[PDB]
C-alpha cells in the first residue's frame, strides 16, 4: 500500500522515510508527473513485471533544478550529505510531482543539508552518507551544532533553503532484492 | 584542568565560530565581486568588518595559552598564528596613522593620473593608459616619457609616506620580537621545533643569494641576447657592452619580459603554438575548456571538480545584467565551497588559465580537512607554484596533440622548442633578478643598512649591479621608483615571486621524474601519471600542518629550495643562447 507515500506532507531529503513492501505501479505512477526516470541496472519496463524478495521505495521532497546533485557520482555538498543512492542491487530513481488531481500536503520550503561536517581543533571531518543511512545531522538538519566533545569538537551542519514552487516535486528511489504484482 | 587540554578546547571554540564567520565574509566577498551594487560592496564590509572583530578577540584570547606549554604540532601551529599581535601592539594613535598612511599610498597609487599640459582633459593613468605605452610602444622617447612621468608624479609624492610606513613598521616588528619588517616578512619562511627541518629567518637571505649566484650565468646570457636584439630596434640607444634602459624592458617596471618577445624571437618565420582557432572551429565554450581542465587532473589522478563548483561558479562574463570583477580567481569560500571567478574566452591563454586556477582549487580541496588556520599553502610560495606548474604541462604540444586541439601530423622541431623556451624565458628567468633585487632592497631598507638619505642612490646601484638595467635619466633623492610597484606601495613581500619560480620547477621536474618522462623536461605532461598525482596531492593534503621543508621532501626528495630543475627545464635554451653570444659580450658595465 502506497498510501502513505501520496497522503501526508513528503519529508526533507535529510529525514526522508523509506518505505519497504515484502502491487500496480503503472497505477502508482500515472498520478505523479514524472520528469525523470532513472534505472541503473533494471529496465523502466521490468520494474513493475517482476517479482522481488523485498521492494523499498524511498521517497522525500526535493526541488528538481537541484535533482542534479542527487545523481550518481556527484560529490561535494549537497551531493554527499543528504542522501546516497544504494546502487548494490538495481535501482530506479524517479524525479516527479504529484497529479493536479491529486492532493498532496505543501510543506514550508525545501530544506537540506548542504554540508555536515565534524570541525574542532584537529580539522574538519566530513560525515558524508552511507548508501541508505542517514548523515548523522538528521536530527540538527538543516542548520545547527552540537558540542560531541574530545578530537571531533564540534558537530557543524550547514543546510540551505529554496523558495518552493506552486507543487511538491518528490524523488522517489526504487530498489529491488533478489513482491509480485 | 591541563594548560594543554585547555588550549585544545579554546581551538575547538575557535574553529567552530571561524568557519561560519569566515564563509559568510567569503559569501559576501563572491557577491560584491559577481555582481557589484551598493548593497553587495556594503554587505561586504559588515562581513569583513565582523570577520576582523572576531579575529581579533580570538588573538588577544590566544595569548593566555603559552607555546612552550603546548606539545600537539597542531595546537602549537594554531596558537602561533592566533597569538601573531602584529598591528595591535602600536598604541591606537600608531596604528590609526599607520594604516591612513596605507590608505593614502594605495589611493595614491590605484589614482595615478599623467597629462602634459597640452591637454589636461586627456589625462591618462596606470590602467589600461601607460601599461599600453610600455606594452606596446617602440619609441624611446614615448616610452621614456611614460616612464619619467609615472616615477614623477606617482613615485616623487610616496616618498615622505613611504619614510613614515618604513619607520612605523620597523617599530611595529621591533616592537613584535622582531629584527625588523624585514625579518617579519621572512617569518614565513621560519621553522622550529621540528629536527631535522628546522629552517631559520636569516637563512631565508642566505638561500636565495645562493640560488641566484647559481641563476646568474643563465639569465646574463639572456640579458645579453636581449640587449643584442634590442640594439637593432634602438639604434643609437643602447651601448653593446652596458646595461639595458628601464623604460624598454616591455612593461613599466621592467618585472616581466614578455613583451619583448616580438623583437627578441629567435625565428620569427616559424610560428608558435596557437590553438585558438582550433578551439573556435571545434565550438570550444567555456564549460568545454573547464571540463578538459577537469579530465586533465583527473588524468592526473586528483579528484573531480565538486558539483556546487559547476553550478556556483560563473565562467562567463554575465553581460550588461550585472558588472561583474572577472580577474580570474579561485576561491575557496570555506565549508567545502570553491569557485572559480573569470571571464573566460575562446584562446589558448584562457585554456591555460583554465588550467591555472583548476590547479589553485586543487590545493584547496586537498587540504580542506585542515583546521582553519593551517589552510594554505605550506609557505608563500607553495600555493602560486603549484597553479603554475598545471599550466607547464597543459602547454605541452603532447597534451595538445593528445585532447585533439592540435593536428596529429604536427612537426615539432628545434626551432620551436627554442622559441617556446625564450618566451618562457623572457617572463619567469627576467623576473627573478628583478624580484631578487626588491627584495633584498627592501630588506635592507628595513634593516636599516641604507640611510634615507641614499635610498635612490642605493636603489639604483642594485638596478645597474643585480639586474644590468640603467636609469634613463639620473634620480635625486626626491623620487620613489620602488613605490612606484603596486607591491611595494601596497604593502606586499615580493619573495613569494622567487622562490615560487624555484618550487614550480621543483616540482614539475619531481612529478615529471614520478611519469617517467623520457627526454627534455620542457616537453613534460603529468596527464595519465597517477604517480606523479599521488606525490603532488602527498603535499598538497597536508597544508600548514608540517613544515614547508618536510613538505617540499615530501615531493622533490629535498629539504631546501633549488635551481637546478630551473636550470634544466632552460637546458635546450642555455646552450643556444651561449652558442647565440660568442661573438657579443656576456655582462654588463657599470
Ligand atoms: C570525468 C569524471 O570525473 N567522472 C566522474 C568519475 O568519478 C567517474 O568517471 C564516474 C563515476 O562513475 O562519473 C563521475 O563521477
Ligand atoms: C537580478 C537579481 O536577481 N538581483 C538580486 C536581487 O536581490 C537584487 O537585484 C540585488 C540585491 O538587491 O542583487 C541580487 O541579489
Ligand atoms: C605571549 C606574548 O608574547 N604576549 C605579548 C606580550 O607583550 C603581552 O602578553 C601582550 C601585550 O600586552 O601581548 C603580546 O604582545
Ligand atoms: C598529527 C598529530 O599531532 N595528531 C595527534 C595525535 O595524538 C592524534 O592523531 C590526534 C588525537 O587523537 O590528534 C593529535 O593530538
Ligand atoms: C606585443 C606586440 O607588439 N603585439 C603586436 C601588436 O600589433 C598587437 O598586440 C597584436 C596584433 O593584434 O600582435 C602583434 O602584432
Ligand atoms: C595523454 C594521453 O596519453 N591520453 C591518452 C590518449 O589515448 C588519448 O588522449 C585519450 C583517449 O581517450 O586518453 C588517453 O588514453
Amino acid at each position: 500500500d502506497f498510501s502513505p507515500l501520496l497522503t501526508g506532507t513528503p519529508p526533507q531529503v535529510y529525514n526522508f522515510n523509506r518505505l519497504s513492501f515484502t502491487y500496480n505501479l503503472t497505477k502508482l505512477l500515472s498520478l505523479f508527473e514524472v520528469s525523470e526516470f532513472s534505472c541503473n541496472a533494471i529496465s523502466p519496463s521490468a520494474l513493475a513485471s517482476t517479482c522481488y524478495s523485498s521492494l523499498t521505495v524511498d521517497y522525500f521532497a526535493f526541488p528538481l533544478s537541484m535533482a542534479s546533485y542527487l545523481r550518481p557520482g556527484s560529490t561535494g555538498p549537497t551531493a554527499e550529505f543528504n542522501y546516497r543512492q544504494d546502487f548494490s542491487n538495481p535501482t530506479c530513481r524517479v524525479l516527479a510531482t504529484p497529479s493536479s488531481n491529486i492532493t498532496i500536503t505543501k510543506p514550508s520550503n525545501y530544506n537540506w543539508i548542504r554540508l555536515c561536517r565534524t570541525t574542532g581543533a584537529f580539522g574538519n571531518r566530513d560525515q558524508k552518507v552511507q548508501p541508505g543511512h542517514y548523515s548523522r545531522c538528521r536530527y540538527i538538519a538543516p542548520t545547527g551544532s552540537i558540542y560531541l566533545g574530545g578530537n571531533e569538537g564540534y558537530l557543524v551542519s550547514d543546510g540551505q533553503s529554496a523558495s518552493m514552487t506552486e507543487r511538491v516535486q518528490m524523488t522517489f528511489v526504487i530498489s529491488v532484492t533478489f513482491v509480485c504484482p | 584542568s591541563t594548560i594543554e587540554e585547555q588550549a585544545k578546547t579554546f581551538l575547538d571554540k575557535f574553529n567552530h565560530e571561524a568557519e561560519d564567520l569566515f564563509y559568510q565574509s567569503s559569501l559576501a566577498s563572491w557577491n560584491y565581486n559577481t555582481n557589484i551594487t551598493e548593497e553587495n560592496v556594503q554587505n561586504m564590509n559588515n562581513a569583513g568588518d565582523k570577520w576582523s572583530a572576531f579575529l581579533k578577540e580570538q588573538s588577544t584570547l590566544a595569548q593566555m595559552y603559552p607555546l612552550q606549554e603546548i606539545q600537539n604540532l597542531t595546537v602549537k601551529l594554531q596558537l602561533q598564528a592566533l597569538q601573531q599581535n602584529g598591528s595591535s601592539v602600536l598604541s591606537e594613535d600608531k596604528s590609526k596613522r599607520l594604516n591612513t598612511i596605507l590608505n593614502t599610498m594605495s589611493t595614491i597609487y590605484s589614482t595615478g593620473k599623467v597629462c602634459n599640459p597640452d591637454n589636461p582633459q586627456e589625462c591618462l593613468l596606470l590602467e589600461p593608459g601607460l601599461n599600453e605605452i610600455m606594452a606596446n610602444s617602440l619609441d624611446y622617447n614615448e616610452r621614456l616619457w611614460a616612464w619619467e612621468s609615472w616615477r614623477s608624479e606617482v613615485g616623487k609624492q610616496l616618498r615622505p609616506l613611504y619614510e613614515e610606513y618604513v619607520v612605523l613598521k620597523n617599530e611595529m616588528a621591533r616592537a613584535n620580537h622582531y629584527e625588523d619588517y624585514g625579518d617579519y616578512w621572512r617569518g614565513d619562511y621560519e621553522v622550529n621545533g621540528v629536527d631535522g627541518y628546522d629552517y631559520s629567518r636569516g637563512q631565508l637571505i642566505e638561500d636565495v643569494e645562493h640560488t641566484f649566484e647559481e641563476i646568474k650565468p643563465l639569465y646574463e646570457h639572456l640579458h645579453a641576447y636581449v640587449r643584442a636584439k634590442l640594439m637593432n630596434a634602438y639604434p643609437s640607444y643602447i651601448s653593446p657592452i652596458g646595461c639595458l634602459p628601464a623604460h624598454l624592458l616591455g612593461d613599466m617596471w621592467g618585472r616581466f619580459w614578455t613583451n619583448l618577445y616580438s623583437l627578441t624571437v629567435p625565428f620569427g618565420q616559424k610560428p608558435n603554438i596557437d590553438v585558438t582557432d582550433a578551439m573556435v572551429d571545434q565550438a570550444w565554450d567555456a564549460q568545454r575548456i573547464f571540463k578538459e581542465a577537469e579530465k586533465f587532473f583527473v588524468s592526473v589522478g586528483l579528484p573531480n571538480m565538486t558539483q556546487g563548483f559547476w553550478e556556483n561558479s560563473m565562467l562567463t562574463d554575465p553581460g550588461n545584467v550585472q558588472k561583474a570583477v572577472c580577474h580570474p580567481t579561485a576561491w575557496d569560500l570555506g565549508k567545502g565551497d570553491f569557485r572559480i571567478l573569470m571571464c573566460t574566452k575562446v584562446t589558448m591563454d584562457d585554456f591555460l588559465t583554465a588550467h591555472h586556477e583548476m590547479g589553485h582549487i586543487q590545493y584547496d580541496m586537498a587540504y580542506a580537512a585542515q583546521p582553519f588556520l593551517l589552510r594554505n599553502g605550506a609557505n608563500e610560495g607553495f600555493h602560486e607554484a603549484v597553479g603554475e606548474i598545471m599550466s607547464l604541462s597543459a602547454a605541452t604540444p603532447k597534451h595538445l596533440k593528445s585532447i585533439g586541439l592540435l593536428s596529429p601530423d604536427f612537426q615539432e622541431d628545434n626551432e620551436t622548442e627554442i622559441n617556446f623556451l625564450l618566451k618562457q624565458a623572457l617572463t619567469i628567468v627576467g623576473t627573478l633578478p628583478f624580484t631578487y633585487m626588491l627584495e633584498k632592497w627592501r630588506w635592507m631598507v628595513f634593516k636599516g643598512e641604507i640611510p634615507k638619505d641614499q635610498w635612490m642612490k642605493k636603489w639604483w646601484e642594485m638596478k645597474r649591479e643585480i639586474v644590468g638595467v640603467v636609469e634613463p635619466v639620473p634620480h635625486d633623492e626626491t623620487y620613489c621608483d620602488p613605490a612606484s610597484l603596486f607591491h611595494v606601495s601596497n604593502d606586499y613581500s615580493f619573495i613569494r615571486y622567487y622562490t615560487r619560480t624555484l618550487y614550480q620547477f621543483q616540482f614539475q621536474e619531481a612529478l615529471c621524474q614520478a611519469a617517467k618522462h623520457e627526454g627534455p623536461l620542457h616537453k613534460c605532461d603529468i596527464s595519465n601519471s597517477t604517480e606523479a598525482g599521488q606525490k603532488l596531492f602527498n603535499m598538497l593534503r597536508l597544508g600548514k600542518s608540517e613544515p614547508w621543508t618536510l613538505a617540499l621532501e615530501n615531493v622533490v626528495g629535498a629539504k631546501n629550495m633549488n635551481v637546478r630543475p630551473l636550470l634544466n627545464y632552460f637546458e635546450p635554451l642555455f646552450t643556444w643562447l651561449k652558442d647565440q653570444n660568442k661573438n657579443s659580450f656576456v655582462g654588463w658595465s657599470t
